[PDB]
Order: structure tokens, then C-alpha cells, then sequence
């Protein structure tokens, strides 16, 4: 029915070059009481796989330090100069920042199912008699 | 200097009622 | 045993009997009219698109109120398979098959349908909850 | 056993009493309109948002006094599951489907409401404590 | 500078009725 | 160098989160929780 | 209920980049006095994880 | 199966690009000290 | 440089009784 809660999860973040975080949606319980395992892909709004979002690629993070270590030793040697590698080492060790993935609430997913679901224990089917 | 966007803030300009009529499950 | 078997042929009966339905047709296309359907129509709780023999079944999209098309899901009836029913009613649609685009609009769109009271697809079958609990 | 299936018997009766309840009705909207439901009201206790039967139900948000939306419970009722109900009331709500926005507004906010002094959603059923320990 | 592109959108120019008779599954 | 060694053995320094009292948090449960053992229902006599 | 006590942990720290701690809610207590093991994540006021 | 393809050209280059760019900007701004 | 901000103080120009009415659990 309309209104089941789907409940999933998400691990392991994103790599450099990812738009996009495998979902994997487990259980969904229906208003009435149904409830069925679903492992399932949790997919775009199009059913392209992964839920993607605004993403964070860290670029002060993982940059500003070499950037500012190189401008205090550049203006170090224009002051010394006018008197008549550490940017390399701050590379190294921050440029490896994974990104990060952000999704507003409230936008459209999909869940693709991904095996057969067998509802014959739950429900039944009777006829209504008319008038 | 740049941020993750917010969603979308509905206008505050066409402010109306949401109920035209009477819901069934009030009875009425 | 004996009731179970006599509900299940109440319940075909019930299902092939189709009384009761209002019909849709103020269906418009804009587009590549190459993979148009010959007719559309809804009972106010499906959308149906009938090709003809020659033609090959293209894939339908459900567009919202901004623009944006999302999947739906289809079932394929008729006698012959030439008849795709998508589960909604919808006042856009989006036919697409290869390079080539399709636009459907619904000119009589009823936004408040009619309500799903059984748990079924017609009013005269009911879904029970059997399995208690 | 038999005074258990008893104390079921009274219990289900008095839920589905619904008796003595008051029902507010100024609610207004602002927003995305095409998302809208056709009826919102409370009873002093849950929120409900009524949807027609063609409308896709959206996601409905909890908004302060600061402005910030967070979450809220929900469950689904109604014949149809047509029906929201949220087990909060609140003066301002907020409702999204995709990129889509909506704004309800209670006009007639309470601060105060009614006491939940039995432990369930009605006053004519209590909660006891059978664990005792 | 490059994203991905988007299908193909439909002209809104050659707008026609979809239904030129009435289908027979409608029993008519 | 002096400086590329004082910055290969302080910069690898974890950050430090500050969060609030009195800020609004969330619990999405992870589990059915059963409340059946220590909770029954009765019905309230009419007046 | 309402007021009821809720006991979490952290552990393990940031790393860089990181701008938010995974938080476990580990046992919840009723004003009444029961008490359930809701091993839990603690998210922020619309669900983001930690 | 076959599309489009994103070779991440930005992700890719930019930051050997700009730090190279950062440093000769660096460098000029120091040769034009006097 | 940067510290950690303080949570909001509360304004101290609004100030005005918490009791409007006696609350009932003191049996009055």
C-alpha cells in the first residue's frame, strides 16, 4: 500500500571521481502490518544506481594548505629579498579526502526489486456480493 | 565558500484554506 | 477446501465481470508520432496505451508538475500483448523508444479520482488479510 | 483466557468509539499547490492530512518556531490509506514530494490541547502496567 | 563545463488527439 | 628542511566536534521493539 | 513516554574531512520505569547519520 | 552497453593545474620585489 | 583564533511571571 515505510541503509562513502552512494533498502512494513524482507538496489528517480545528491569535494580541505604554505614561502623570499618541500609534505598528507554526498529530504527515489516477493500468507482475496 | 543547497522554500504569496469542503471522517 | 475453491471462482467472476467504469478519452500527443499509440484511455485507476501489430512497444514515463519523467510500472494486457497499462493516472506522460520522444497529455485530468477501497483492482474483490497475527 | 479475549472485546470497542473529540478546521496553505491535500485537520492530539486518491503522498515535515524542518512520526489511515496522520500538532507544517514544496498553516494553534492522561490515544482506554516488577 | 546530456525533448508544436476512433476495449 | 619536518610530524591532527546542550537530535530505531511484556490495555467504565 | 532518558556513546573521533561523530543510542528508560535496549544511531533533526 | 562518457578531466588535472598556476603567480609576485 | 560559539543567551528585557494561574497540583 501507499505510505509503507522502506527502511535501508547506506556504508562505506564515496570515492574521488563518485556522484552517487549505493543504498540498499532491507525491510518495508505496510500500514496494515505486512512485512516483507526486500534487499534491494535503491536507485535514482530513473532507476540509475546509487542515490545522488549535492557533493562536498573538499577542495580548501584538501588544498589550502599547500596554497598557503607556498604564499608565506614566497612572500618570506620577496621580504628577504628586498633587504637593499613543506607545501609538497601538506599535499601528501591531505589530499587523499574523500567527498561527501549530500541529499535533501523529500525528493523521489526508486527501489528496483530485486527478487520475487511472495505475498500468499498475508492476503486473500474474497469477492463482494453485490447490491 | 560554497555550501550544500537548502530545498526548496514554498512562496507565502497564494495563502489559502486548504479545506473547501467538510472531510467524511469528521461525520460531516 | 470446498469454500476456497468456490471463492476463487467467485473472485474470477468477479474480476472478468468489469461493471461500473467511467472512461477517459481526452488524450492529446505532441512529438514522433512514429511510435504513437492508435488509442489512449483510462478507467480513472490505470492508463492504457494501445499500439498497433507493426508496432514496437516503446518504453512510458511518468512526467510531474516540473518536467521531470520518473518510472512507473507497466503491465502488458490485450489479447494480443498490444496494450501497455501503466498503474497511475497521470496528467503528463512520456513515450520513448530509441532517439525518438512522444508527449501525452491527459486534457481531462481528475486529481481526485476514485478511492481504492478493496486493496484490488476492481471494486468487486477484496483483499482480506489472512495472515492474522 | 476467557477474561483476556474480554478485555480485547472492550478495547477494540472503545477505539473505534471516537466519541467526544473536538475537530479543528483553520488550516491554510501556501506553496506548491499541485501537491496540496483536500482536507487538514486535528483533533487535539494527531494532525491529518488527507490526500485524493490520483495524489502521489509526500513527506510531511515539522517546522519551529526558528524556521528548521525535522522529522515527525507518521502512520497511514483511512479506507483508502488516503489519510496522514501525524502524532504531533503544531502551528506550521511543511510538506515535499521531489522539488516540490508546500506550507500548511494552523491558524487556531493551541498551545495547550488535551492531556494524555490514559496512556493511549483515547480516553476511554487505559494502559496499565502488567509488567509490575 | 560538460555534463551529461538529456533525451530528446518532444516538439509541442504538432499537437493532435491521440484517439482518431473509439477503442473497442471500451466496448465501443 | 626544519619546516617540511615540523609539518610531517604535526599535521596529521583529527578535528574536534563542539555540539550544543539543548540541541535537537533524532533516534531512527534500528530494531522492532516489543512492548508486549510490560503494557496491557483496559477499557475505561462510561462515567 | 515523554522526559524519558535515552543513554548513547561515541567513540573513535573525526577524521579529517569528517564533519559529523557516529553517535549509538544504547538503552532508553520510561518515567515509569521500563526499560528497552534500542541499539540504535543517533542522526541529526532530519536524519543525517551522526 | 555504451553512452556517454565523463572522463573527470577537472577531477583529474585541476589540482595539479592550479597549484602549478599558484606557484609561478607566487614566483612572479617574488621576482617583482624589486 | 577561532573558539567554539556559546549556545543562545535569553533576552532579559521580556521578563514577566511564569504563573498566570496557580497550578492545580498544589491543590489550589
Amino acid at each position: 500500500d501507499r505510505g509503507s515505510k522502506v527502511v535501508g541503509f547506506y556504508q562505506g562513502g564515496l570515492r574521488q571521481g563518485q556522484a552517487r552512494i549505493f543504498v540498499q533498502w532491507s525491510r518495508i512494513e505496510t500500514p496494515s502490518g505486512v512485512v516483507i524482507n526486500l534487499d534491494s538496489p535503491g536507485t535514482g528517480p530513473l532507476g540509475e544506481a546509487g542515490l545522488g545528491g549535492w557533493i562536498d569535494r573538499h577542495f580548501w580541505e584538501r588544498f589550502g594548505g599547500a596554497i598557503m604554505i607556498s604564499l608565506i614561502g614566497d612572500l618570506g623570499d620577496w621580504a628577504s629579498r628586498q633587504g637593499s618541500s613543506a607545501a609538497a609534505e601538506a599535499l601528501r598528507n591531505s589530499i587523499n579526502i574523500p567527498p561527501t554526498l549530500y541529499k535533501n529530504q523529500g525528493e523521489r527515489v526508486n527501489i528496483l526489486v530485486a527478487r520475487d516477493l511472495d505475498f500468499s500468507d498475508v492476503y486473500s482475496l474474497e469477492s463482494i456480493p453485490t447490491k | 565558500c560554497a555550501s550544500a543547497p537548502k530545498p526548496k522554500q514554498p512562496s507565502d504569496f497564494n495563502r489559502e484554506p486548504v479545506n473547501k469542503t467538510v472531510p467524511v471522517e469528521i461525520q460531516r | 477446501q470446498t469454500r476456497e475453491a468456490n471463492a476463487r471462482a467467485a473472485v474470477e467472476a468477479a474480476f472478468e465481470q468489469r461493471v461500473g467504469a467511467y472512461y477517459n478519452l481526452k488524450y492529446m500527443m505532441s512529438g514522433d508520432k512514429d511510435i504513437a499509440p492508435v488509442n489512449a484511455w483510462d478507467d480513472g485507476r490505470f492508463t492504457y496505451f494501445k499500439f498497433s501489430a507493426n508496432a514496437d512497444l516503446p518504453s512510458i514515463y511518468f512526467v510531474d508538475a516540473e518536467g521531470n519523467e520518473s518510472l512507473v510500472p507497466r503491465t502488458t494486457v490485450g489479447s494480443s500483448n498490444n496494450i501497455i497499462a501503466v498503474h497511475k493516472v497521470n496528467p503528463k506522460w512520456m513515450i520513448r523508444l530509441g532517439n525518438r520522444a512522444l508527449a501525452i497529455f491527459n486534457e481531462a485530468y481528475d486529481p481526485n479520482g476514485v478511492p481504492n477501497d478493496t486493496g484490488t483492482a476492481s471494486p468487486a474483490v477484496r483483499r482480506v488479510n489472512k495472515g492474522g497475527n
